[PDB]
């Protein structure tokens, strides 16, 4: 706060702040799926017969 | 992870010119800058504060220094907070520690 001080008897000066820091690097994913080259030539269950 | 603070470096304490000096020097060990310093009682050159000598601070040295330097400077005037002066252990009245410097030019806030 800055309670009181009169304009004559002018004071204490305030501090500059700050001083947190953290590192979170890597991360990662990959779901490979295969394409089933062979499973084409029968009907799925969509494609109406 | 690695907590790495930065705070900001504010020995000032009020809007007062903090003006430096340069005395003979008769340190006995490494002294690290905002310690305070008295004159010697026999020979007269500039000593690390005992703690115990009440009224005899002069001053606060303005840069690091050792035994080996034949010269000191160090402040002659100006505010300067409890925290950031480098106290010796002597001294363990916070009382008597405020008002170290009283009757001179340094004021502790």
């Amino acid at each position: 706060m800055a309670l009181y001080v009169s304009p004559i008897v002018s004071g204490e000066v305030i501090r500059s702040r700050g001083g947190s820091t953290s590192e979170f690097t890597p991360g990662y994913v990959k779901p490979k799926h295969e394409v089933n080259p062979q499973m084409t030539l029968r009907r799925l269950p969509d494609e109406d017969p | 992870t690695s907590k790495e603070t930065f705070t900001h470096y504010q020995p000032q304490g009020n809007s007062d010119p903090a003006h430096t000096a340069t005395a003979p020097g008769g340190l006995s060990a490494k002294a690290p800058a905002m310690t305070p310093l008295m004159l010697d009682t026999s020979s007269r050159k500039l000593v690390a504060w005992d703690g115990t000598t009440d009224g005899a601070a002069v001053g606060i040295l303005a840069v690091a220094a050792d035994q080996t330097s034949t010269t000191l400077t160090f402040y002659k005037s100006g505010t300067f907070r409890y925290e950031d002066v480098l106290w010796p252990e002597a001294a363990s009245d916070e009382t008597k520690k405020r008002t170290a410097f009283a009757g001179t030019a340094i004021s502790i806030v």
